[PDB]
């Protein structure tokens, strides 16, 4: 749902990654590498991480008995008080499906917002050197070694570098 | 030469819903409603009183079952099926919301009230209510005529609340199996038992005849009761069918009552009982006794509802 | 040459409620709270009963209207405002509970309680409970003194649950319009009905004297009961004034009870009822009587609530 | 609101329009047509359609009477009941009201979302060979016949075919 | 030459909490559960009565402190820890219902129901209730007999409600330090008060004796009600302890009950009282009294719930 | 959270600005200048503002006393209702809680909306003239005075003047 990346655009994703949530596979001078970018992995983490700190929670509030398991209290009052329960009962049921629901829903499209924000800022590195291929990669026009792979997995690349290399080689 | 985006997955994810849709899979998600119970009263660091075969409310009449409880002190109580309030067949008037008194109390604290008696029996005792061969309640003392049919000379006793804490001040009405019966023990005529507090008056006269053996004794005696106040006096006047209270009994603290059928266990320490054992969790909801007590998860109906810790997972 | 995105619209769309905004045209939107009602007991499918003249608790002690329904058996059970639990005036002490009891009951099941007499009548029947003339409630027998002021001869009766579901056992109290009457009917002097159970005990001593005329008599009889348990004994210790009961009747199951003013209707079929008619839905609120029962949507104060299922509706 | 094409860059939108929730008007060869993409209009569908499958609900809970219309009860408990029961008559009125406006806020923020990740994918397709009109047109800088436009409404159209077009035309 | 875009931040922001965080920083927020009181009823434009020292429901039977107040008319009522509704000890049988009937009565409209009386006494007067030196409850008459032990000829009254609205009608039972002062009032013997309505009956028995002094006096007289109909009649049969009523009481219309311990103001107007004031907001959540009245906030535990009213604040 | 914007790839932001929410930072001819945009800080604004007049309400909901704080109600009774009350008292905080945070967290993903919604619409303005300089700024590759910088800010600037100026000039 929303965003457009997880599932979407971004044509399925990856068994193979097992160092986070999100990351980078290339192809180059050696080959293939897949390499986890921990910023947007421990920024979803630290999101969902803070969502059960706020569910799984220590409610004080004490209640007692107004009922009786053994010798069954009075016919009338009995039933107020199922009455009352049950219609209590409801609420709760109702609040936590609707809690669980609406937090599922954001947990998700929180997701697919991280995706988003990763791509679109590795072409804001990558300027007019590379472009979008449609689902998720960029086509680097000029050869980038695993040196220079890894100038764009720590946000240095400069774009300066091979904007005279892409110029030409993007036509 | 090329570079790809894109995020985790797995062989086999969790199935929760959104929002919109009714099982979505995504990667690691969490169960949210607490359906493990622990089938024992987790009672560590609590001071725990199981009453067993003493009935809460017993704790004031001191029947032979609440001879060891007649003043406990405790955290938690603990209340059983087993258990009994009564040895002399009866009950108690207005029953229910003495024991939500007494669960909350902290346990009791007795004090005699000091009535003696000139002119009757202070002593009367059945088969029902066993210590040393037959005997009765404890903290009451069963109030006849001197020989059979004889006098009960109209009397009056009166109680002052000495303490800033309230009391709880307990007698009984004795129905006698029946009118020829009712003179055998206190004489004839309308047997008025009436009871002025200030913040409360009142009156009861025993209603005797005939209602099946019970502990194979064909008699009742009911309880009844009241709060008697800082400062206050209550005042005894009667004529027969009297239970005269020895002592008067008043609120230790705070305590949690529950009521329950299994057993204790010190290793596990725990805030929210019900009768079949103890919840413990941090889990927001629980699906166990929807009477639990004590500090809960709420109640719902849902078996599980399953949160979602992770993406969307999609492999191809 | 070139291309547009876009999306669609229409001519006037249907205003909604966001979070930050209070009135965005949309394109196709749905109404959320349930206004239609439907004026009949939507009753379908059903094993209805709708008692009309008869009272409900009219099926226990059973007068004259209900007779027809002495053993009714029910799915669900309709309650009319013509309909009246008595015939000798009186009324059932503890009633609202007892309703509350029968509406859920799947109806009831009589069996008799096997009480002969010696040394009474067995019989005495009044002109406002007429059946062929004049007659009295069919499960109750009105018990007196064999001829005019003589002994009412002190009597014990009982009987037995033997069955393994509870009884409701009921008896009156003959409240006479004078001491000088009471007399009359029962002979002289304090008059006590005593009613011991085990889960229960108590008693009854009628208070006659002056009270205006209804259906022109200035009587009472008001009706007392108790739910005897599977194995348990009643006992009916009496002198006077009471209203024996032939029958004590048991629960057959599960029903509904409601209480309405609009007629049954086997064509539609519905779980929603209530005074006006029913109501028949699948959304989640309801507007209608917030004492609707049976399994309803939810009462709220809003008569409408927009949820959108469309785009933002924007043309030029 | 939020995501910023329906009301917005997309200056309104068409009653014209009448296949789908979504579409393409384009202008070529031939002149004007309009061809709504099922998959973008079948996504916010069957998304809705899940929310009124959720609200849309069978409450089994049964409540039955506590209460007399008829013969009214008690006046002390009668007087708790009511207050019981309007204690919640105002819960469900609160919860009511803020699901609906809630789910519209998503609802609405759930259709200009299936709407930026169609723009934004026919950007994609549409790699160097046209450009960003403003308001939610790309300019195909070179002409694209009534079977071109069809290329690019199933998802097919190379850019390399028309790259080398438009790469001069673009100037 | 270039362009920058970005947004607003300060010096200092306001920490709340989101669905994922635990205080972030943002620009502009506001609080969302109201803390502040003000200390009195802020009774502006509102027809209020302050009882003080009358007690609710002393405006029906009225006693010296209630004068004033006999025919109160209202649209807000507050009542004191002061006030009482009593001066011969004694106290209202089925009390807080009443009051919480009187409390949004609107105030009431007294009628006389026409009692007079032919061989006893009509004028009972006690030290505990001083007008002019001792006097009794003004809208209530202590019915005795002729002299010392006389006949209390047994008697019947009766008053038919006139009106389309329900009446109050009220009367008393009078409880004697002893049988034998029962007697040096009223005459001897089982002495029977009986009260016939028609959808009520009942009847009442003094029960005299000890109980200890209060406004130095050892008996009680203790109230009983009932809401007579739209053409009902009410009847009184009784042959002694008895204390009848002149005037049965009418509702005027709709109130607010509150009761406080802060005086009136009138130059603030609201609409969410409590004992400590009035709570004027137009917040969703108060966190003040959770028993607060009238048109409330919600009572929430949080002291502070801070609501974004900008975005989030990042400077350098 | 979100969207990228606010604290994220706008790396921090701006004290300075007090004419609003958002606005443009330039350096040109003259130097640097700092104009607030109204319409996208109104947005913003005006969506606050309507939550605001949805949660500060007048509850009409009259409840009364059941209860007694100087002569206390039968113990029975007493029991029954504190519980009822508590067992409410409990949702309204949980609702109340839940509600602040919820709105919260749209109050702020909504201001990173409305963001991401103007940088991105100056884009559309800017053409082929300009580029993504990583933390939220354009390199207008051309001369712009504070006339040419006032045409970008109302909304007229006409990418096709300078596009033959910056099609060289960035390279
Ligand atoms: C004299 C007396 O005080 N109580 C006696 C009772 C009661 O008279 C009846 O139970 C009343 O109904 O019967 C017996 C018994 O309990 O074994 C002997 C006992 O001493
Ligand atoms: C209230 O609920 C419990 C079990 O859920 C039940 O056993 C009890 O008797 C109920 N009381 C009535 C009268 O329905
Ligand atoms: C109780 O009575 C005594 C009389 O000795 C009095 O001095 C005291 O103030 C009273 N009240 C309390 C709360 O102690
Ligand atoms: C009831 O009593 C009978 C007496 O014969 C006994 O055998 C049986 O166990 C009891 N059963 C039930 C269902 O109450
Ligand atoms: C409770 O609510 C109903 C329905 O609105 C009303 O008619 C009824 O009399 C209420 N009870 C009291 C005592 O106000
Ligand atoms: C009350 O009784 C009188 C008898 O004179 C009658 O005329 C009137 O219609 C009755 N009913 C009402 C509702 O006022
Ligand atoms: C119910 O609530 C208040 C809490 O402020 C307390 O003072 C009151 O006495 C409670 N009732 C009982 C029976 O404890
Ligand atoms: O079970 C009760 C019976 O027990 C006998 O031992 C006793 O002598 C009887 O009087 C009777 O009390
Ligand atoms: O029902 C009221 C009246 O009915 C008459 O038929 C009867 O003869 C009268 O004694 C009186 O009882
Ligand atoms: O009020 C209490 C006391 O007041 C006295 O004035 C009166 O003479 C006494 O008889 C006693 O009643």
């Amino acid at each position: 749902g929303l965003f457009g990346a997880i599932a979407g655009f971004i044509e399925n994703g990856w068994e193979g990654l097992i160092d986070g949530w999100y990351g980078f596979r290339h192809q180059n001078a050696q080959g293939e590498g897949t390499a986890a970018d921990y910023k947007s992995t421990q920024s979803a983490i630290d999101q969902i991480t803070g969502k059960l700190n706020r569910l799984i929670a220590k409610t004080n509030q004490q209640f007692e008995l107004i009922d009786n398991e053994f010798n069954e209290v009075e016919k009338q009052i009995g039933n107020v008080i199922n009455w009352t329960r049950d219609s209590i009962t409801e609420v709760w049921s109702y609040n936590a499906e609707l809690l669980i629901a609406m937090e599922n829903q954001h947990t998700i499209d929180l997701a697919d917002s991280e995706m988003d924000k990763l791509y679109e800022r590795v072409k804001r590195q990558l300027r007019e050197n590379a472009e979008e291929d449609g689902t998720g990669c960029f086509e680097i026009f000029h050869k980038c070694d695993d040196d220079c792979m890894a100038s764009i997995r720590n946000n240095t690349y400069d774009h300066r570098k091979y904007r005279e290399e892409a110029m030409q080689n993007r036509i | 030469d090329k570079i790809c985006l894109g995020h985790h997955a797995v062989s086999n994810g969790t199935k929760v819903n959104t929002l919109t849709e009714r099982g979505v899979e995504v990667v690691n998600a969490t169960e949210t409603v607490e359906r493990t119970n622990i089938p024992r009263i987790c009672s560590k660091g609590k001071r725990t009183v199981d009453l067993g075969q003493c009935g809460l409310l017993g704790t004031i009449t001191g029947p032979p079952q609440c001879d060891q409880f007649l003043e406990f002190s405790a955290d938690l109580i603990i209340e059983r099926r087993e258990g009994s309030d009564v040895c002399y067949p009866g009950k108690f008037v207005n029953e229910e919301a003495l024991r939500q008194i007494l669960r909350e109390s902290g346990g009791i604290d007795k004090e005699t009230m000091g009535f003696t008696y000139n002119g009757i029996r202070t002593n009367g005792v059945t088969s029902a209510c066993k210590r040393s061969g037959s005997s009765f309640y404890a903290e009451m003392k069963w109030l006849l005529s001197n020989t059979d049919n004889a006098a009960f000379p109209q009397m009056t006793k009166s109680y002052k609340n000495t303490r800033k804490s309230p009391a709880i001040i307990v007698w009984g009405i004795h129905h006698s199996v029946s009118t020829a019966e009712q003179t055998k023990l206190y004489g004839s005529g309308n047997k008025l038992v009436t009871v002025g507090s200030s913040n409360y008056q009142q009156s009861f006269v025993p209603s005797p005849g005939a209602r099946p053996q019970v502990n194979g004794l064909s008699g009742r005696i009911d309880f009844h009761w009241l709060i008697l106040n800082p400062n206050d006096t209550v005042t005894f006047s009667f004529n027969g069918a009297f239970i005269a209270p020895d002592r008067a009994s008043f609120l230790r603290g705070k305590s949690m009552g529950i009521q329950s059928g299994v057993q204790v266990d010190a290793n596990c320490e725990g805030d929210c009982y019900h009768s079949g054992g103890t919840i413990i969790s941090n889990l927001p909801f629980q699906n166990i006794d929807s009477r639990a007590v004590g500090k809960c998860p709420r109640y719902v109906k849902q078996r599980s509802l399953l949160l979602a810790t992770g993406m969307k997972n999609v492999p191809e």
